[PDB]
């Protein structure tokens, strides 16, 4: 991710220099085919819109210093130097599905407009998050 | 240097897995409903989003059959507004935004060189809410009322409480807000493992075209889903409460036109960029021939990152409410790194050793039709062409070049392409041919006069004409060729289902014979974690290098234009 | 479970590059892992790694 | 060659069946019966084309 | 205070584990990163329960 | 200045030959764009085709040649050449194409006739709004506006009990709207026929009583959205054209969706002479108890319009085809 | 050494709290239209009456002292203490609960004198704003009882201390939104 940090940076300006431009072209320019006035919505979400990327890319800067040279970052890198642990990726698991069918039923819950069933798929969406999460820390079952 | 392991006495093989066709009762059942698996989550993203082609492709064909004669033959007013408002939905959000993560849950992790993707268990609940999503968007068709009736773009006033009431339209903004997590859930982690999960020597740029793409997409995906989601969730506010945000009389049309199309033009470059990363895949191996220009496609790519997001109120030039100058010029732009990325297919092609398999063949009539699809964007590009061309039947007959261009040419092409890869087994080319043949002609077919009766004054969403328009003729061709093309599915769809359990076994680990691509060096399929072995990766084409090493010499001699003279230079420390 | 073991999570990359997951058996294992398979005996079989209290 | 004159010729006298079937119903809902059974002239002929072309350039044998 | 399951490191040129970097490529092993598997099928207390029907 | 004849023609694709200066500019400025598009596509094309018949697999195998020929990747020359070509291209056609959007979006062709355009839920709404003194009823100019008709519409800006959330105004003011004296209205047995003279500017006024509507003339080659309270939307609710330099009956469709019956609001121009446009003015004035039908016989014009037809309201007819009144 | 190298789950976060941010996009657009045309008829400031700017400066202070707490608490967890993470983590809960209840004052508080969604663009603009954010809170709130409860059963190894952090990522991106949305409504007006 040395190089991942580095071409946020292009977006970045690229529309930062768009979106001060847009705020300063439509609030002193009258065309005819158009009224004039700065517009509150391409200005907002295109200032932020870079906003995003700056983020992003700000972030991965200051991690990719404290990182070592890693072999996939390696040009001339052998198969057998990240021989070891590649972390852990769980096998399966149930509560996906589950949870997707929560947000169904909070989504027919607020499409209805009925209280009972908004707060039913809100409450039925908390324990399938927290199930999600404590899945592999359920302790063993003690008698 | 090299570091030649010594020839150990013993080693004979892997495993080598089974293909497709011999599963037993019970094998499938639960593990679809628990994997993390982002090979078999791929392949039912996939199924899962050419059903919903099936389904969204014949109410085309319902909206078709009735523009074929002057008057409502069996169908109504309000009925025919619903049908296009869900055709144009069902495509573009349960068919086309799907089958992009499709392509990218199953090789992505497979063309870096990692064991799974980053978060398995997340992109286990992207499929889940896409597919919650488009029941729930189409559960409007079994309200008396009806389904939504005003467009797949949901103009206001239009679309509030006081026009066009009934459960139908939230049913749709709820849908759309639920696909749209499933977005930005897989767009989480397919540009996590991109950073993290990468085999060794696999640096940024010895990855493969298709990755840059989804990993383009994936940053573009992130910045319009969100915003999206917030102006539908301001609708539903407006809607469900009684808010006062997108009232006429505080901008609200116009509102909600800047906010739809900062996310309307975005959702639709999340829908090119990967399917020109299939082509980019498809091109190289069937030529013999490098991907020309591959740090130009890069680039290109990134162009289009950028760019596509200073081009939104092209689609709102009629509104009289948007600085025309502006977004002309910018929407000129961003034909320039396509025209790129376009000339680099054709110098890939050039002076090359072409063998015309399936896959090669798509590709091709992909790249004669979105050509003129792009041409005629340019069109719509310039206002004083635009005033003509808004709202009106050259448009439709613009953006099925365009969608239908890279979403379906490139779409099967991607599907023959890596079929052998996905299921060991691999499809008939006949029934390829002619499934190709006939979604062709019968595309062109429905397509091209369109052109012409959009110019001579119909307009797009018309339930209904007059005979006395002269929009009879070019309405009955269109309609003749329409049915054409919903018959070019019944090959495919026997092709897929036959090939499944009764394809040709594939023996060879690269059944295409020059496949240049991390995902050529595994069994077919790969052994569940990808990889049953790693190669060395030493440039973009780890494959290639693998399978042909008498020519490794001849890559890199005559890979530049000249003056190269590296090979007989001293050696460093 | 019983033929194979419970699936860990840990995927280690061998030095050839194979990326293969930790398998824990629950019964006896012949020469190089390759657990002796269990045969089926009508109770729960854990599924997890945190079943066993690890 | 042999399965393909078959189904061109069988697809142009659908098409032509259909062509002529059109205009007698005018206006009505039989137009649209009328266009399915073009239609299907018309994929007929297609298909009879595309495996004359695949017979010409193969790329898969028979074993 | 320093918990037991906490790996055994050097507090000195070497953190296991901060904001933003780590020792692993994917998430940390919640039975414990230090963790030698497989095990032998005692350590589970697994018991294969022998069942006769009828 | 189109490119020839039946050429000209075949670049046009449909397009209508146009009845106004403007629509003559974009005429020519489309036909040109098109001739480059297609020399363009015939360029990729071409080079899509020669892929297919010179560069084959064992085409390159009566010549002993094998595989991998000339594995090269990057032309570096070739490369900067072909990105600046279409920066060139498009940058040209932006000049032409901003010196073009100029003309229509111009608002100072100080037209000699206004007309209030009235789009709503579904159908349209003529008003002349000025009318010039030279073609005026008497020769003082025009002045269409309703002293208690509009007036009352001007009150509704505020509801009496209250209700004032959007900024402080009600929720269903209509006040952006204006009422004239001379009014056509359209109805769903009647296409609303809009009643201009030739060779005069005109000026049209567009707003929407609900919803947004589009004033598409296809004639004109132009279109317009038109918005409920168009300036709080901050669009542009006003266009002028030199002239018009035809004669003769002219369709308008409305080119936004806007709920259902929305192929089903048509409206027609009746552009006629001067004098007759005059005379018309004259006699609907003096006649406010008449028809717009009748003041069309008055002129010697046909009553209703002649290129579109109303639709017949009956769901369950038209099976066979006959939709039209 | 170890090779030490990026956290995945913390960049997996910190790409999803971007994408937070342009939710964000949409609701500040919003606000900002019809504050734009507010003031063009000089209705705005009749409505920014309603504001009760001394108490939304108290909660903000309470917003803030709940994120340095918060970290506080992450600064015990890269040391493997499971009591330093647990106290100051229930003390972030705390503060955290109480700005949510402040809050909610506030709109009882509110309605009480005249503004609502249903009386003015205004009042749409002000619930459709702070309302998300509320919803917000609240989630991250429930995140830390998560986290909490997941450490009272797990053996916190450098895999709950990981959780931990991204938890406080997604808290303080919660508490930055809150401090760009006060000075919005409440200071700019
Ligand atoms: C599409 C939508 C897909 C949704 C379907 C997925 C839901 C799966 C339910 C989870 C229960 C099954 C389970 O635990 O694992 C399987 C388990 C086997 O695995 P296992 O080895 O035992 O390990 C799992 C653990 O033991 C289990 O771990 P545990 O021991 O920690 O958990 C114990 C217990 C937790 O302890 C409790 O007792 C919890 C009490 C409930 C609290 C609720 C809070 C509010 O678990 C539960 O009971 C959780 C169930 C909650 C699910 C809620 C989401 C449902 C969606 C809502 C849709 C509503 C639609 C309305 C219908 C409309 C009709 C018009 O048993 C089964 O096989 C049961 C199968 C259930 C059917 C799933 C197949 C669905 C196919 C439907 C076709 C569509
Ligand atoms: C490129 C493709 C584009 C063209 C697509 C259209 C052509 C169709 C060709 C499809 C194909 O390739 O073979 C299907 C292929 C058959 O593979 P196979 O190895 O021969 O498995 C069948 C064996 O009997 C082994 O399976 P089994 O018989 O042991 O398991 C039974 C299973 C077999 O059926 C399935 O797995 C598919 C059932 C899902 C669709 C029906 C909705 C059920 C709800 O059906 C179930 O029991 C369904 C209950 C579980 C899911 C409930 C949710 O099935 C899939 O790959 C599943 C993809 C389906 C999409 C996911 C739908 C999610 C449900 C949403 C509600
Ligand atoms: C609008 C909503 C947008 C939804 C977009 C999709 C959600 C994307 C989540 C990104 C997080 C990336 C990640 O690391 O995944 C971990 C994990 C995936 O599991 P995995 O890949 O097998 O394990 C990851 C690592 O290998 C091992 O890592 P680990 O197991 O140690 O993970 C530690 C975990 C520990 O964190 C927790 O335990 C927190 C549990 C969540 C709190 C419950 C919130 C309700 O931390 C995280 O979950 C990552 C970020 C922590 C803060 C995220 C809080 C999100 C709150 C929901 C957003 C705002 C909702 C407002 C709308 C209100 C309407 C409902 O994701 C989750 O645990 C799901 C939590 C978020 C679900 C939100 C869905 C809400 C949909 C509402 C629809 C209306
Ligand atoms: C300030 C306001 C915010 C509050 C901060 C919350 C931080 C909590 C962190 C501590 C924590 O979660 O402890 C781990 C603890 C782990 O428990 P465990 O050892 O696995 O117990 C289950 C064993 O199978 C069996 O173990 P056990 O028999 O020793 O279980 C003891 C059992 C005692 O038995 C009961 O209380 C069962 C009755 C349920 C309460 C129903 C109330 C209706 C009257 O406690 C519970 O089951 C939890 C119910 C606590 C009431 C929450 C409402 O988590 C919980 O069980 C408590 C869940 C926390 C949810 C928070 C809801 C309250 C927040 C708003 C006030
Ligand atoms: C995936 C499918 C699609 C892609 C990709 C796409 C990108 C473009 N589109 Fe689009 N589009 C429009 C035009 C363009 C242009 C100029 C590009 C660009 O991406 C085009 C890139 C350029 C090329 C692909 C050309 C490459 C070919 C060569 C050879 C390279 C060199 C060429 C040069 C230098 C040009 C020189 C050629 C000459 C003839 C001088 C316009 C109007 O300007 C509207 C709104 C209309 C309205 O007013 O409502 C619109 C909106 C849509 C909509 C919905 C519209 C709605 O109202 O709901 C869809 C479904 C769609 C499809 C797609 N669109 N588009
Ligand atoms: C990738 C995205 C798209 C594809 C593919 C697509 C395919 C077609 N389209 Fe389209 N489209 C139109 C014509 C066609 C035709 C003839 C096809 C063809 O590709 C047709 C494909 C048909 C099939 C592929 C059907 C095969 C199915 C068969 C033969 C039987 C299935 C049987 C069963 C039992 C179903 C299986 C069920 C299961 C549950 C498994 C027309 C005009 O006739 C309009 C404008 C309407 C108007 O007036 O504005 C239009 C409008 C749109 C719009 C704008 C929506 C709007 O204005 O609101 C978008 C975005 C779009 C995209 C796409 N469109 N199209
Ligand atoms: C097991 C089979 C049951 C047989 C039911 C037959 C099917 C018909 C069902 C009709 C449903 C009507 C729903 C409806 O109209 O909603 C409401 C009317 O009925 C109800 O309130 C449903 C109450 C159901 C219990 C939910 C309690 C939630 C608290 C959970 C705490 C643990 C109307 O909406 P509202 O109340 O205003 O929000
Ligand atoms: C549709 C999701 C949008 C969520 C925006 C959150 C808005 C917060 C409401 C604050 C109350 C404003 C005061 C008020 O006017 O109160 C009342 C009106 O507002 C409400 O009833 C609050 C609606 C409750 C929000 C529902 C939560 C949605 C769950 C999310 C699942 C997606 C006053 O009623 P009244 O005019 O006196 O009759
Ligand atoms: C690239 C085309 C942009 C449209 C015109 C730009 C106008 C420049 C605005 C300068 C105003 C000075 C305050
Ligand atoms: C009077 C002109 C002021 C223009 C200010 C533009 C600001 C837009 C970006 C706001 C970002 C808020 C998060
Ligand atoms: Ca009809
Ligand atoms: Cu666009
Ligand atoms: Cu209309
Ligand atoms: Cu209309
Ligand atoms: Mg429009």
């Amino acid at each position: 991710m040395k190089s991942s940090a580095k071409l946020m940076y292009g977006p970045t300006v690229f529309m930062a220099a768009m979106a001060v431009i847009y705020i300063f072209a439509t609030m002193h320019v009258s065309d005819g085919g158009s009224v004039k006035g700065v517009e509150w919505v391409g200005s907002v979400a295109l200032v932020l819109s870079a906003g995003l990327t700056l983020m992003l890319g700000v972030y991965l800067h200051f991690t990719e210093v404290r990182v070592d040279v890693l072999p996939e970052d390696w040009e001339e890198a052998e198969v057998a130097d990240k021989a070891g642990t590649l972390g852990f990726f769980s096998p399966s698991s149930i509560w996906p599905a589950a949870m997707s069918g929560a947000v169904g039923f909070l989504a027919f819950g607020v499409v209805y407009f009925h209280y009972w069933m908004i707060a039913v798929g809100l409450m039925l969406l908390i324990f399938t998050i927290t199930k999600l999460n404590l899945q592999y820390g359920v302790p063993k079952e003690k008698h | 240097m090299t570091a030649v392991a010594p020839r150990v006495d013993g080693h004979v093989a892997p495993q080598r897995p089974e293909p497709t066709g011999h599963a037993r009762k019970g094998s499938k059942a639960w593990l679809m409903m628990t994997t993390t698996d982002h090979k078999q989550l791929g392949i039912m993203y996939i199924i899962m989003s050419f059903s919903f082609f099936f389904l969204g492709g014949l109410m085309a064909l319902l909206i078709r059959a009735e523009l074929f004669t002057p008057g409502l033959q069996f169908l109504s007013n309000e009925q025919f507004n619903q049908l296009f408002t869900m055709h144009g939905t069902v495509m573009l959000l349960l068919y086309g935004t799907p089958i992009v993560w499709g392509f990218a849950n199953y090789v992505l992790p497979l063309q870096i060189g990692a064991p799974d993707v980053a978060f398995p268990r997340l992109n286990a609940f992207g499929f889940w809410i896409t597919t919650v999503g488009g029941v729930a968007m189409l559960t409007g068709f079994l309200t008396p009322g009806g389904a939504a009736d005003f467009g797949w773009t949901m103009y206001s006033p239009l679309s509030d409480a006081i026009h066009s009431p009934g459960l139908g339209s939230d049913m749709w903004i709820v849908g759309v807000g639920a696909t749209g997590i499933g977005s930005v859930a897989s767009a989480i982690n397919m540009l996590t493992t991109i950073l993290c999960l990468r085999a060794p020597g696999m640096t940024m740029f010895r990855m493969p075209i298709f990755t840059w793409n989804i990993f383009v997409v994936s940053v573009l995906a992130l910045l319009i889903f969100p915003l999206l989601l917030a102006a539908a969730l301001g609708v539903l506010y407006d809607r469900k409460l009684g808010g006062h945000l997108y009232d006429p009389a505080n901008g609200g049309s116009l509102l909600w036109q800047h906010l739809f199309w900062f996310f309307g033009h975005p959702e639709v470059y999340v829908l090119a960029l990967p399917f020109f990363g299939i082509v980019s895949e498809i091109i190289p191996v069937f030529s013999r021939k490098p991907m020309f220009g591959y740090v130009g496609l890069i680039f290109a790519t990134l162009s289009i990152g950028a760019l596509s997001m200073a081009v939104w109120a092209h689609h709102m030039f009629v509104t009289g409410a948007v600085l025309l100058p502006f977004f002309s010029f910018m929407t000129f732009l961003i034909s320039v790194p396509t025209g790129v990325k376009f000339f680099n297919w054709v110098g890939t092609m050039w002076k090359g050793h072409i063998t015309w398999e399936t896959p090669m063949i798509w590709s091709v009539g992909f790249m004669a039709t979105f050509l003129f699809g792009g041409l005629t964007g340019i069109m719509l590009a310039s206002p004083p062409l635009d005033f003509h061309l808004a709202d009106s039947y050259f448009l439709i007959a613009h953006f099925h070049y365009t969608l239908f261009g890279t979403v379906v040419f490139a779409s099967c092409a991607g599907v023959y392409f890596w079929f052998p890869k996905m299921t060991g087994r691999m499809m008939d080319e006949r029934l390829g041919k002619i499934h190709f043949w006939l979604t062709f002609v019968g595309f062109h077919g429905t397509f091209l006069i369109q052109h012409w009766v959009g110019n001579m004054g119909m307009p797009r969403r018309y339930a209904d004409y007059l005979d006395s328009d002269g929009f009879t003729i070019y309405n009955q061709i269109s309609t003749v060729f329409s049915f054409l093309l919903g018959l070019s599915v019944i090959p495919f769809i026997w092709n897929v289902f036959k090939s499944w359990r009764y394809g040709e076994l594939v023996t060879v680990d690269d059944p295409w014979g020059y496949g240049n691509s991390l995902e050529w060096a595994t069994s077919c399929p790969p052994p569940r974690h990808n990889f049953a072995s790693l190669p060395r990766i030493r440039s973009e084409r780890p494959a290639f290098e693998l399978h042909y090493p008498h020519m490794i010499e001849r890559m890199r001699a005559e890979a530049h234009t000249g003056h190269h003279d590296d090979i007989n230079a001293p050696e460093l420390g | 479970v019983l033929e194979h073991g419970i699936e860990t999570g840990i995927i280690k990359q061998m030095p050839n590059g194979a990326f293969i997951e930790v398998h824990q058996p629950l019964g006896p294992v012949d020469d190089h892992g390759h657990p002796i398979p269990l045969p089926y005996a009508g109770a729960a079989v854990p599924k997890q790694m945190n079943q066993l209290g690890y | 060659m042999g399965k393909s004159f078959a189904l061109l010729v069988l697809g142009a006298i659908i098409l032509a069946g259909g062509v002529w079937y059109t205009i007698e119903v005018g206006y009505s809902v039989m137009a649209i019966v009328a266009a399915l059974i073009m239609a299907a002239g018309g994929g007929i002929i297609t298909w009879g084309l595309a495996v004359a072309a695949d017979v010409n350039s193969p790329t898969s044998h028979k074993i | 205070f320093v918990d037991p399951a906490w790996p055994e490191h050097n507090p000195a040129d070497g953190h296991v584990v901060t904001e933003l970097i780590s020792k692993v490529a994917g998430a940390s092993s919640p039975w414990g990163d230090d963790k030698e598997f497989p095990v032998s099928a005692e350590e589970t207390g697994y018991v294969h329960p022998y069942t006769r029907i009828n | 200045a189109p490119p020839g004849g039946v050429l000209g023609d075949f670049l046009r694709m449909g397009w209508p030959d146009g009845i106004t200066p403007e629509a003559v500019a974009m005429g020519n400025f489309w036909s040109w764009v098109w001739v480059a598009a297609w020399i363009i596509g015939i360029i990729m094309w071409g080079l899509f085709l020669t892929a297919i018949f010179a560069w084959g697999a064992k085409r390159a195998e009566k010549r002993g040649e094998g595989e991998f020929p000339k594995q090269l990747q990057y032309n570096v020359p070739l490369e900067l050449v072909l990105t600046i070509v279409p920066i060139i291209i498009v940058m040209v056609l932006f000049f032409f194409t901003v010196q073009t959007q100029d003309k229509v979006t111009a608002l100072d062709k100080n037209p000699e006739v206004t007309v209030d355009v009235t789009a709503y839920q579904w159908n349209w709404k003529f008003g002349y709004s000025e009318i010039d003194g030279s073609l005026a009823p008497g020769g003082q100019d025009y002045q269409g506006s309703d002293p208690e008709r509009q007036a009352a519409a001007e009150a509704s800006k505020k509801d009496p009990s209250g209700d004032n959330p959007i900024h402080g105004n009600s929720k269903s003011d209509v006040s952006y709207l204006e009422f004239n004296r001379i009014e056509t209205l359209g109805t769903t047995d009647e296409i609303p026929v809009m009643v201009l003279p030739v060779n005069t500017p005109i000026e049209f006024n567009l707003a929407s009583a609900d919803v947004a509507h589009s004033f598409w003339v296809p004639e004109f080659l132009f279109k317009r959205d038109a918005y409920a309270h168009p300036e709080a939307n901050k669009s542009q609710r006003v266009f002028q054209i030199e002239e018009i330099t035809e004669e003769g009956a002219f369709v308008g469709r409305c080119a936004e969706m806007c709920g259902t019956y929305h192929a089903m609001m048509n409206f027609e121009l009746r552009v006629v002479d001067r004098d007759s446009f005059a005379e018309y003015i004259s006699f609907r004035d003096s006649n406010p108890d008449a028809t717009n039908a009748q003041a069309l016989e008055h002129i010697g014009q046909a009553p209703y319009a002649t290129s579109t037809s109303p639709f017949v309201s009956d769901r369950t007819a038209t099976r066979d085809g006959e939709n039209t009144q | 050494a170890a090779l030490n190298r990026p956290n995945m789950v913390s960049v997996g976060t910190i790409v999803f709290l971007s994408q937070e941010l342009m939710f964000f996009a949409g609701l500040f657009a919003m606000y900002f239209v019809s504050r734009a045309n507010g003031l063009a008829n000089g209705s705005w400031g009749e409505q920014t009456d309603h504001l009760n700017v001394p108490y939304a400066l108290l909660i903000t202070v309470i917003l803030v002292s709940s994120s340095v707490t918060c970290q506080f608490g992450v600064f015990a967890a890269e040391r493997g203490d499971v009591y330093g993470l647990r106290k100051w983590f229930l003390v972030t809960i705390i503060l955290g609960s109480i700005f949510v209840i402040g809050q909610g004052y506030e709109y009882i508080t509110l309605v009480g004198h005249g503004l609502t969604i249903q009386s003015s663009v205004y009042g749409s603009a002000f619930f459709i704003t702070t309302g998300f954010h509320a919803l917000h809170v609240i989630a991250g709130v429930m995140a830390f009882v998560v986290v909490l409860m997941r450490i009272h059963k797990s053996k916190f190894t450098p895999a709950q201390a990981t959780a931990a952090m991204v938890v406080s990522y997604y808290w303080h991106f919660v508490d930055v939104v809150w401090i760009g949305l006060f000075i919005t409504i409440y200071f700019i007006q």
